[PDB]
């Protein structure tokens, strides 16, 4: 059963308080053991 | 081989379209659930919701 959350705020992590909210609906059987970040650039590789 | 489908054929040799719906119930969570509903927003009276 999937899980992902997000929240956006106008400020590093400050000393304030805010809560993350569940964002999608994705129930799929995976032994998820991977994580990859995808950036963006203009050098066009 | 190929079929000689023609209008002059009888009822046993004419083209018949056949579909088969096979249901799968793997351990995976179910994602295709049939419909349901009724319609009363009854107030000022205790009912079963």
């Amino acid at each position: 059963y999937f899980k992902i959350y997000s929240k956006h705020t106008p400020i590093d992590l400050p000393q304030g308080f805010s809560a993350l909210e569940p964002l999608v609906d994705l129930p799929i059987g995976i032994n998820i053991t991977r994580f990859q970040t995808l950036l963006a650039l203009h050098r066009s590789y | 081989r190929s079929y000689g489908f023609r209008p002059t054929y009888g009822v046993g040799h004419q083209p018949y379209r056949v579909v088969v719906l096979s249901f799968e119930l793997l351990h995976a969570p179910a994602t295709v659930c049939g419909p349901k509903k009724s319609t009363n927003l009854v107030k000022n009276k205790c009912v079963n919701f």
